[PDB]
RNA sequence: UGGCGGUAGCGU
DNA sequence: GGAAGATCGAAAAAAGCACGCTACCGCCCGCGTGGTGG
DNA sequence: CCACCACGCGGGCGGTAGCGTGCTTTTTTCGATCTTCC
């Protein structure tokens, strides 16, 4: 029907084109009789007939006259949804300013007048004269005069200039100016002028002038003259049922525009003075801006009980408005709302439904049905017997829902899983039952949880529900890969309780001949469930061939384990259930099950696991009673030792001995010992404590403990939770963050003090406030991802591209936190894999990187695979299936259609409720046995042969034996080393040293040191130390130094016994190592020194929700650490007076990079070193902007998702990278322009990259040069407004600006996306609808 | 509560909203998020379009269900006939360009 | 009845062209009178009509070529029944 | 206009001390021989021509028949100006 | 049987 | 040696602050002016 | 002759003034230096 959205400014002529009739009267519906006013805001010859086929004055009232118009009333006899379409008009007696163009920031008036807003506010409201008509006379075309000023220039010319007030000025000001010449005089200065700001000025207004001038708007028709009137029906009067009506706001603010416009043409109309007309068309312009946007300038119209009015422009923003409300969400029919129970008995596919919450919500099913049985003839018919309940009725409702899939979603569906598909069961009830194992994917606990359930009602939505939403297609998590239908509670008890063995247990020693047997003799009660037997059993081999293969052999196993090899398929090996089978073993072995077997076994097995894992933890009857939990018979002991000790240093505190933070910090760690005691005391006692006497003697055994059974095996709580049962709570943090000097001793089996408890209830309710308080910050920071990446879909097999990202397993510090294996699994590679030393094809070049591969590669000791990223992927308007690797939720690669970037969207935002938004070394360490590299290292032997290291990004690297980097550590410039490179060293050794409290300078000379270029009382001070009393010098820094001595800047220059500067070996000029601020130099005049000495002294929360935010909104860190943007050394300019000036010369180019430091920050860098490119010059965190600029889009992409996968393992949430890999190339899609080449984008733009790329490749065939473009980091914000499609950044947030710019613009809007399509109400572009709206695609082809 | 249809809006032509009125349960912004996560385009499509705001779709999908036809019309959402409405009220021209 | 559909999705090898499929043969079974040519066991259009991908007698080519086959048989009828 | 309040001249006093006008005041104009709306009574929605004040409670207009024009008088509520 | 504003509560 | 570009911090204005659901309360122009019934 | 059921033009409300007042982040402007020169 349509294929694209115009927006664009109406005209006033076009406006009343709109509109079928005028608005003259306030009157809206007469009281007496329910009829509107002739030309009021309700008037029935305006808009239309209030009743269908019916007119006013009941001339005509049959469907016969349609087409016709009244001549008694003048009314037209036709529907009455002709009313919600038809417009009014109002005449307006003066132009008023529209105020979205007006005060929208940056005003479009004002900076298409070239003024500044001030002056166009103060004459719009009738403030200061403005000329129109500059003429021979010193005044200019544009000049701002008062009243005075007016009458002065009046005086002095007459009719020479023309100067006027209000909106008409305006008008004339736009009408009479000429956009070509304009825009080309602007394109002639920016050209000509030099300013960085005047050019970033002249470009936007050249930009603005130039989107005028090709839209067929005009700018004279920016001032308002005829303003439009909303139809009725979306303005209703609803009945109040007590002879009163509920008028809106909207009525309200055009019966104010009404009166003031009839009011203000009376004036007029009597001649009324200078001051009362300017007054009255104020007045109207108030009331116009008011109407249109109520609140943006001055006071809100207030309501009748004291509240701000709903303008026109508060219905379309916000939450409450049409685009996040009506149109994004909706409420939908054959939907229902029920609390959730647990069914035990259901399958993986079917949920509960109650009788007659199903008869109502298949009521449309039933009559069909009915009328089709013949039982009914009419839809009355039906009704009634569908309301009589007669059994034919629960016939046919059973008949309609035997395969029809229903929609179970919950309240806060975070990621995909929240709504899933399952086969509807009718049962007798008013609470719908849901699967236990779903549970953990629905995040829903039946205390209270109500869910909503909808109804699928057409073919397709069946299809599509059954194929790809239900249940049991859904159990990895997109997000990781990891699977989800696991047993959570009861069943890992139960499990855990069968596949446990005792000692002495009853049956003990007897032979089986196989499962059978063994269940039958534990239901006849003749052994014991723990007993330890031997069973023959036979299992089936998956045989290479793609065959079962069964070898029967004698098992020593327990009767339970044998009797849970029934269930296990034929496929699975016997040893997965030979152990205590914890809740990781049970995941583990459906793991195991889902990759060997595949997934229709799976489900069966999960079945059956929960089944047989419910039936034997009610058969155990395991409680929770007041003698489970165990104290321990030392924790008094441990207790009164504490205590004493606690006492004596305070004690000696009191003696003075020890100040009051040292004893503090004394009586926190004794405290924290003594609780680490009394847990591990604890645990022993409560782990194997157990004594089972077997025959001939005792013995010890796990404990059979119900506490510890229902712990260790993963069921319910965890070590710090039982350390809660029995032993001491230990310390607790004040409000304020720090540890209270007295712990909790108490149990929560004993009773705790009043004292104790008020302590521990600080950190409840602050956990408490903090969940309440960031579950929003969660919702609106996955709100922003979902839009940010909500036309990211997958439509394309392979660019061709050969560059990827260098992906190596991550270290950090003395422990892999991730390794190679699972950042890499699921992914292919950007180029061939070659083997260690042998140059020989691991992996081709394009192969998909699954367990197998993974194994191979591992096989060999490789670290590094170059791996093609989404950020790399070369296909413009979406991503190809190969750039972005496995689908992360099924086997193979993912298919074209699907929308990855919500996937993402939804996978990093759903761990936002566990996060947190509390806030609150001089050697390296060797951990593990290898060899140590040394990379970006110039080092330099010292007096005693030690090797000190001339290079401030020197990384030491410790390799294990197979040539894999184990360890990574970043030593500071200028330590010592303990051992060379190249020599393999053992755990806990040190290798280098340094100072960090301050450093020393190092001399790569050896020779004399002088005292030269440098007088005491000008630039240094010979000060006496303050306990050695030796005479150092100390540098002056540029504010206390003499202006003599300005010129004359401190360096030591080493010297050979001549007396003349050593000369660096290799290096042309001599060696003068400068003498920064706070220099201190112990050494005299003329002391021999060696190369790598120590010559001068140089003195020297962020996690959680809110560091994501930081991350993602590409947030200034407040303190960038300044960065080399040319290779070449460095030399200091002129000090000026506040920020130092730093210039840079590359030994080859040019010199044009000087940089403004400031003073206060430390300089890393001294005056005669030596820097490449991105180089940290001063400490502090990277800007994200810094680094895409200088290290390219591999670096900042690498930094990001490093600290975003750090942040997330602190909370212990593991997620995938393709996620991270994708919001960081939405990010990245914007383009700036340098040269303008052969293209006609400008030099100052900034554009789509897409645009960019595809202009440059048909410049390369056509054989033109190519425009230069530097990609630009715009935060999720700006990205998600600034983006092709006005729509999405419309209905995200800052809808006036956006569509203030859409209209002067005259932008074109294709959908080409997700979030348009939803609004507009197609099919959406992902997906299975992809593939129609495809063709549609080629359909435009020709 | 449970509803198949019942009254409507009168002037978004949406469902109500409650128990008490006898509305249907909102489809928000994070379920068709989640939608659009399964790929799911002809249920978000006859969840948008033919059970809310698509008076003829409403009325359509009603006689076809009775008549045991199973079809979807999508027509056209009287939420955005409302909002295009209320842009051009503001004096700023918005239309459909069928080319 | 179908608890899952991964062999059908391996048969049609992408899964989002089996629900046009799935739903095009349920339209032509529902409302075009045809008959199936799976043996049915009570089961409902959009079931039978995945039974019947299951072991690949119905597929888009295959479905297709019966399709341009009953249009010109049809075509056909209608000239001799004109002429 | 402006933080300040407006100051007129005095000028505008003395021109507007000397307003003496004559007007006709639009929404009372039911002139003789004036067209006025009826929109209640036997005549609703008929235009007819006021043509002298009769008394002060009813008005009088020709009101308009299908054939023709007459004289007659009714109450001044009835109708409106056009 | 329509809306809001305030208050309180449920599930997160 | 005064005027224009720099900049620079300091201040001021705008927009956002999760999702569903339930129940209750209050209101649905106020006010000077006017005519009519107890 | 006094209480109370419409009513139809204005607009912050009320008063011979004043009322407001426990956020953070982003963007724009502006006085004040400054500084840099032609
Ligand atoms: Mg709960
Ligand atoms: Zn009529
Ligand atoms: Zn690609």
């Amino acid at each position: 029907e349509f294929d694209a959205i115009k927006i664009a400014l109406a005209s006033p002529d076009m406006i009343r084109s709109w509109s079928f009739g005028e608005v003259k009267k306030p009157e809206t519906i007469n009281y007496r009789t329910f009829k509107p006013e002739r030309d009021g805001l309700f008037c029935a010859r305006i808009f239309g007939p209030v009743k269908d086929y019916e007119c006013l004055c009941g001339k005509y009232k049959r469907l016969k006259h349609r087409g016709v118009i009244c001549e008694k009333c003048g009314v037209e006899v036709t529907q009455t949804k002709v009313r919600r379409e038809r417009m009014g008009h109002i005449e307006l007696a003066s132009p008023t300013a529209h105020i979205w163009f007006l005060k929208s920031l940056p005003s479009r008036i004002g900076l298409l007048l070239d003024m500044p807003l001030r002056d166009i506010e103060r004459v719009l409201y009738f403030e200061s004269y403005v000329v129109i008509e500059g003429g021979m006379t010193n005044l200019e075309r544009q000049q701002i005069l008062t009243e005075e000023q007016y009458l002065d220039a009046l005086e002095e010319f007459g009719d020479e200039f023309d100067a006027k007030m209000g909106a008409e000025a305006i008008q004339a000001l736009l009408k009479s100016m000429d956009l070509e010449q304009e825009c080309e005089q602007l394109r002639e200065e920016l050209n000509e002028t030099n300013s960085e700001t005047k050019r970033k000025k002249l470009t936007k207004r050249i930009k603005l002038l130039e989107a005028f001038v090709q839209s067929g708007n005009k700018p004279e028709w920016m001032i308002l003259t005829v303003l439009p009137v909303l139809p009725p029906d979306l303005r209703p009067l609803v009945p109040l049922d007590g002879g009163r009506f509920a008028t809106s706001d909207l009525n309200d603010l055009y019966r104010r525009v009404i009166n003031r416009n009839n009011r203000l043409k009376r004036l007029l109309d009597l001649a009324a003075p200078d001051i009362i007309v300017r007054n009255e068309k104020r007045m109207l312009q108030e009331a116009v801006d008011a109407l249109l946007d109520n609140g943006r300038r001055g006071r809100a119209i207030t309501g009748s009980n004291k509240r701000p009015l709903k303008s026109l422009a508060d219905m379309i923003k916000g939450k409450q408005g049409r685009f996040r409300q009506n149109l994004l969400g909706k409420r939908v029919d054959y939907s229902g709302r029920s609390v959730i129970t647990v069914g035990p008995y259901l399958r993986l596919h079917q949920c509960g439904l109650p009788k007659k919450m199903a008869l109502e919500l298949f009521k449309p099913f039933i009559y069909g049905k009915l009328e089709l049985r013949g039982l009914a003839t009419t839809i009355k018919a039906a009704k009634k017997m569908v309301e009589r309940e007669e059994a034919v009725v629960w016939d046919i409702l059973d008949e309609v829902i035997r395969e029809h899939p229903v929609l179970l979603n919950r309240a806060p569906t975070l990621h995909r899983l929240g709504i899933q598909a399952f086969e509807p069961v009718l049962i007798e009830g008013k609470a719908i039952q849901l699967h236990p194992l779903v549970c953990a994917a629905y995040n829903a606990d039946f205390d209270g949880d109500q869910m909503a359930v909808h109804v699928p009602l057409t073919l397709e939505a069946q299809l599509e529900a059954r194929a790809l939403m239900m249940s049991t297609n859904n159990i990895l998590s997109p997000a990781n890969g990891e699977p989800i239908i696991v047993p959570s509670q009861d069943v890992v008890l139960g499990l855990y309780y069968m596949t446990r063995d005792c000692v002495n247990a009853k049956g003990e020693g007897m032979v089986l001949t196989g499962p059978k047997e063994a269940e039958r003799l534990y239901r006849s009660g003749l052994a014991s469930l723990h007993a330890r037997v031997k069973v023959r059993i036979t299992e089936y081999e998956k045989d290479a061939n793609g065959e079962l293969v069964a070898k029967t052999s004698l098992k020593d196993t327990t009767v339970g384990r044998a009797i849970l090899w029934m269930i296990v398929p034929k496929g699975l090996p016997y040893s997965i259930v030979n152990q205590a089978l914890g809740k990781k073993a049970i995941s583990k072995m459906l793991n195991t099950c889902y990759r060997i077997l595949g997934l229709k076994p799976t489900v069966i097995f999960a079945d059956q696991i929960m089944y047989t894992g419910f039936a034997y933890a009610a058969r155990s009857g395991a409680s929770v009673g007041i003698d489970d939990m165990v104290i321990p018979e030392k924790k008094h002991e441990i207790i009164s030792e504490a205590e004493a000790e606690v006492a004596e240093i305070q004690e000696q505190f009191q003696s003075g001995l020890v100040t009051a933070g040292e004893r503090y910090n004394k009586v926190i760690d004794i405290w924290a010992a003594a609780n680490d005691r009394v847990s591990k005391a604890m645990m022993d006692n409560l782990q194997t404590e157990t004594v089972i006497n077997r025959d001939g003697q005792e013995e010890k055994q796990v404990s059979f403990n119900s506490i510890y059974m229902m712990a260790d095996s993963g069921a319910r709580g965890s070590a710090a939770q039982i350390r809660q049962l029995a032993g001491m709570r230990g310390l607790m943090a004040k409000p304020d963050g720090s540890i209270i000097e007295t712990p909790i001793t108490a149990n929560f089996r004993e009773g705790l003090n009043v004292l104790q408890y008020f302590i521990s209830t600080h950190g409840a309710r602050k956990g408490l406030a903090d969940t309440a308080l960031k579950t929003a910050n969660s919702g609106y920071l996955t709100r922003r991802l979902v839009d940010v990446a909500q036309d990211l879909v997958v439509t394309e097999d392979d660019c061709g591209t050969h560059e990827g990202i260098m992906m190596t397993p991550v270290i950090e510090g003395g422990d892999v936190k991730e390794p190679l294996r699972d950042r890499v699994l699921g992914r292919v590679t950007a180029e061939d894999v070659l083997k260690p030393g042998t140059a020989d094809i691991l992996v081709p070049r394009n192969t998909l990187l699954h367990e197998q591969w993974c194994d191979l590669l591992e096989e060999n000791s490789v670290d590094a695979v170059k791996v093609r990223s989404v950020v790399s992927c070369d296909t413009d308007f979406g991503v190809c299936a190969h750039c972005y690797g496995r689908d992360l939720a099924r086997g193979h690669i993912i298919n074209k259609g699907e929308a990855i970037g919500v996937i993402a969207a939804q996978s990093i935002g759903e761990p936002g409720t566990q996060l947190t938004m509390r806030t609150f070394e001089s050697s390296i360490q060797v951990k593990n046995k290898g060899s140590i590299k040394l990379s970006n290292v110039k080092s330099v032997v010292n007096s005693s042969g030690k090797l000190v290291i001339t290079s401030r990004n020197t990384e030491l690297k410790l390799i294990d034996e197979f040539g894999r980097t184990k360890e990574s550590y970043k030593v500071p410039y200028g330590a010592v080393l303990a051992k060379g490179d190249g020599e393999q060293v053992a755990g806990g050794e040190t290798v280098a040293n340094w100072d960090p409290h301050t450093m020393p300078v190092i001399t790569e000379v050896s020779g004399f040191v002088r005292f030269t270029d440098m007088i005491d009382g000008q630039t240094i001070t010979r000060q006496t130390d303050e306990l050695t009393g030796l005479s150092s010098l100390v540098v002056l820094d540029s504010a206390e130094r003499t202006a003599g001595g300005k010129d004359l800047r401190p360096a030591l220059k080493i010297v050979d016994a001549q007396g003349n500067d050593v000369l660096i070996p290799g290096t042309d000029m001599p060696a003068q190592y400068f003498l920064p601020g706070k220099a201190i130099v112990q050494l005299e005049d003329g002391v021999q020194i060696s190369s790598g000495d120590t010559l001068a002294r140089i003195p020297q929360i962020t996690g959680g929700l809110p560091r994501v935010a930081d991350l993602f909104e590409a947030r200034r860190p407040k303190e960038p650490a300044i960065l080399a943007e040319i290779s070449g050394i460095v030399s200091f300019g002129k000090e000026t007076k506040g920020k130092r000036r730093l210039v840079i010369t590359p030994v080859d180019g040019s010199d044009p990079y000087e940089e403004m430091i400031p003073k206060w920050r430390q300089l890393n860098v001294f005056e005669g070193e030596r820097v490449e490119r991105g180089d940290v010059i001063s400490d502090g965190p990277e800007a994200p902007h810094d680094i895409l600029r200088l290290r390219g889009v591999h670096a900042v992409t690498r930094y990001i998702v490093n600290e975003v996968q750090d942040v997330y393992r602190l909370q212990g949430v593991k997620i995938n990278d393709k996620h991270i890999e994708v919001i960081v190339r939405q990010m990245l899609r914007k383009a700036t322009i340098v040269n303008a080449g052969s293209s006609d984008f400008l030099e100052g733009e900034q554009v789509e990259y897409s645009r960019v790329k595809i202009a440059n490749r048909e410049l390369e065939a056509n054989g033109k040069v190519g425009a230069t473009y530097s990609r630009d980091l715009l935060g999720i914000t700006k990205a998600s407004l600034a983006t092709e499609s006005f729509i999405s950044a419309a209905s995200f947030q800052e809808t006036t600006r956006v569509l203030t710019e859409a209209a002067v613009a005259g932008k074109r809007d294709e959908l080409r996306g997700l979030k348009e399509n939803v609004i507009v109400g197609r099919l959406i572009p992902a997906g299975t609808g992809y593939a129609y709206h495809q063709d549609r695609m080629r359909r435009r082809a020709a | 509560h449970a509803r198949s249809t019942g009254s409507y809006s009168l002037v978004t032509q949406q469902p109500l909203g409650g128990k008490a009125q006898f509305g249907g349960q909102r489809f928000g912004e994070m379920e068709v998020w989640a939608l659009e996560a399964y790929g799911a385009a002809y249920t978000l499509q006859e969840m948008l379009t033919v059970k809310s705001d698509d008076v003829n779709g409403r009325t359509k999908m009603y006689k076809n269900i009775v008549d045991g036809n199973h079809q979807m019309e999508p027509g056209m959402p009287e939420s955005f006939n409302v909002l295009l409405k209320e842009i051009r009220s503001l004096g700023i021209n918005i239309e459909l360009e069928d080319e | 009845a179908r608890v899952t559909v991964q062999d059908a999705v391996e048969k049609i090898g992408n899964r989002f062209d089996l629900v046009l499929v799935a739903a095009r043969r349920a339209r032509q079974m529902q409302v075009g009178g045809k008959d199936p040519l799976v043996p049915e066991e009570n089961d409902k259009t959009t079931v039978i009509a995945l039974r019947e991908i299951e072991e690949g007698l119905i597929n888009n080519q295959i479905l297709d070529v019966r399709e341009r086959q009953e249009q010109q048989e049809q075509e056909a009828a209608e000239l001799q029944a004109v002429t | 206009f402006g933080a300040s309040p407006a100051i007129v001249p005095s000028a505008v006093i003395h021109q507007l001390s000397v307003y003496k006008p004559k007007d006709i005041v639009d929404p009372a104009t039911p002139y003789p021989g004036d067209k006025v709306i009826i929109t209640e009574g036997a005549f609703e929605g008929f235009q007819a021509i006021f043509t002298e004040p009769d008394g002060e409670a009813r008005s009088m207009l020709l009101l308009n028949l299908i054939n023709k024009e007459i004289k007659h008088s009714v109450k001044n509520t009835e109708f409106r100006k056009l």
